């Protein structure tokens, strides 16, 4: 079980 | 055989070496090409924390364009604006068959505007979710394009770091574009930013270490088998899960993965800098010489002379039926200029 939709890239964390 | 490919060698050096003398000229005298009343607005094609890319229309051309724009207020994180003018030089400097081109650029008083050839056949990421997974040598077209791509960008230093299905668009010929370069980086040794998508990023990243272009590589293992599989090795609900299974150096294939498939998978996926595949003394020709890309054409690719496993379908220009749907928002622009300074070299 994960995550299907698309994904955020994070720029500082 | 081996004749051929040490002489495919010296090809490839001195490609590369014209490639870095041409990109150095647009790296050095880099604005303001367009501005928003030229085009009109048509319809979202995605978003995210920072603005949203829009299908536009050149009133004068009639040319279609995908604008991305940035809400100036919204890029207020130190390394969201320093990543922001990284992503505008690199783009307007770069040129490969495989990267989205720029054509115009500009700012006003509240945002900032990139405007880049329209590639209408969607996401890599939508076409994958539909169907599910791809064949080993479906995966293997796309997988060589990005090989050849990042061995491009690295000889320019440069450092992609956002690698995804989401990233990557599909063109007229079935063929890759790569674009959103917002967290790409000119590096000539290492780098600090703890950046880029949770399932992608290399373990280095994740434990604050000072890092380098392999982060790109393993990246490559990531999409590789989330094209083959249809999920990525490490999935969880939440960053933190997804985390500590990077970390750890353990990774699970499917039953039907290839062993040749795993083999390499197991190179790239490599928590070891000193043993993970293109970061060796032989670079990127470990991954090219690897037995699961035997039957690859790295030429024939490049010049876009093999028959792509599938073409999406097209209606016209314009068109956005490979796309998904997004909630519209009004375009606002301010009377009153913001973030002047912060943004004077875009
Ligand atoms: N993450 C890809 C966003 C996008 C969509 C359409 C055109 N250019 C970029």
């Amino acid at each position: 079980a994960g995550r299907t939709g698309r994904r955020q890239a994070i720029h500082d964390i | 055989a081996a004749a051929k490919k040490g002489s495919e060698q010296e090809s490839v050096k001195e490609f590369l070496a014209k490639a870095k003398e041409e990109f150095l000229k647009k790296w050095e005298s880099p604005q303001n090409t367009a501005q928003l009343d030229h085009f009109d607005r048509i319809k979202t094609l995605g978003t995210g924390s920072f603005g949203r890319v829009m299908l536009v229309k050149h009133k004068e051309t009639g040319n279609h364009y995908a604008m991305k724009i940035l809400d100036k207020q919204k890029v207020v994180k130190l390394k969201q604006i320093e990543h922001t003018l990284n992503e505008k030089r690199i783009l307007q400097a770069v040129n490969f068959p495989f990267l989205v081109k720029l054509e115009f650029s500009f700012k006003d008083n509240s945002n900032l505007y990139m405007v880049m050839e329209y590639v209408p056949g969607g996401e890599m990421f939508s076409h994958l979710r539909r169907i599910g997974r791809f064949s080993e040598p479906h995966a293997r077209f796309y997988a060589a394009q990005i090989v050849l791509t990042f061995e491009y960008l690295h000889s320019l230093d440069l450092i992609y770091r956002d690698l995804k299905p989401e990233n990557l668009l599909i063109d007229q010929q079935g063929y890759i574009q790569v674009t959103d370069f917002g967290f790409a980086k000119r590096v000539k040794g290492r780098t600090w930013t703890l950046c880029g998508t949770p399932e992608y990023l290399a373990p280095e990243i994740i434990l604050s270490k000072g890092y380098n272009k392999a982060v790109d590589w393993w990246a490559l293992g990531v999409l590789i088998y989330e094209m083959a599989a249809g999920y990525p090795p490490f999935f969880a609900d939440q960053p933190i899960q997804i985390y500590e299974k990077i970390v750890s150096g353990k990774v699970r294939f499917p039953s039907h993965f290839s062993s040749d498939l795993k083999d390499l998978l197991r190179n790239l996926l490599q928590v070891d800098l000193t043993k993970r595949f293109g970061n060796l003394k032989n670079g990127v020709n470990d991954i090219k010489n690897h037995k699961w890309f035997a039957t690859t054409d790295w030429i024939a690719i490049y010049q876009r002379k093999v028959e792509a496993p599938f073409i999406p379908k097209f209606k016209g220009p314009g068109d956005t039926s490979n796309f998904d749907d997004y909630e519209e928002e009004e375009i606002r622009v301010s009377i009153n200029e913001k973030c002047g300074k912060e943004f004077t070299e875009f």
